[PDB]
């Protein structure tokens, strides 16, 4: 609907500090796999 | 061709379509009700006039 | 206190994808206990 919309990335917050908790997730079932 | 800027400083250029959001915001309105109704909104200020 | 208030519920932002992540983690734990 909107005339004159440009193409674009949006950063979004929540990602990234929840990415740090996937990444220490992934390392956690990876460290879990070696007892 | 301005806005208001013009009447407090250096003569600042801004698009139409948004200086009209703007006075929408100024007149507790949100902007995107502009952006989603501008054809009829322009119609409605060319008839008037 | 308030006089007049009304009961219903309120929807929160960060319960939805918090629970997708929960999803993914039980997934990832059905996953992690099949080998
Ligand atoms: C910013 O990203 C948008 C999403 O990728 C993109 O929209 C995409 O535009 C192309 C071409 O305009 C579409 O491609 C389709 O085009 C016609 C329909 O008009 C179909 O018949 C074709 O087979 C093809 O599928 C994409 O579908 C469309 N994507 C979406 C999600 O709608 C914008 O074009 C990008 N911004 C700019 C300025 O290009
Ligand atoms: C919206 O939800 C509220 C919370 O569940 C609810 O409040 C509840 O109201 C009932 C009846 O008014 C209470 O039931 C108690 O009533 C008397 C006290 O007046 C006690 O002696 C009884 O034993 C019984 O326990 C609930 O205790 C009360 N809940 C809470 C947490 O305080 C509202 O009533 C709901 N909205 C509407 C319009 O009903
Ligand atoms: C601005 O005007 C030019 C032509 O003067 C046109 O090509 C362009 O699409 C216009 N931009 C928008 C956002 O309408
Ligand atoms: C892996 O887990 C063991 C206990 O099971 C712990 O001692 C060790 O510090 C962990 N290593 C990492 C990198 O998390
Ligand atoms: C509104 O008035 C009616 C009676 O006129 C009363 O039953 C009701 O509780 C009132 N509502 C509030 C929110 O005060
Ligand atoms: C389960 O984990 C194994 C790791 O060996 C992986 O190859 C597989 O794709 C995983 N499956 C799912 C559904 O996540």
């Amino acid at each position: 609907v909107v005339i004159g919309i440009v193409n674009n990335t949006v950063y979004d917050p929540l990602q990234p500090e929840l990415d740090s908790f996937k990444e220490e997730l992934d390392k956690y079932f990876k460290n879990h796999t070696s007892p | 061709t301005s806005g208001w800027t013009f009447g407090a400083g250096p003569a600042l250029q801004i698009p139409f379509p948004m200086q009209m959001a703007y006075r929408f915001n100024g007149i507790g309105v949100t902007q995107n009700v502009l952006y989603e109704n501008q054809k009829l909104i322009a119609n409605q200020f060319n008839s008037a006039i």
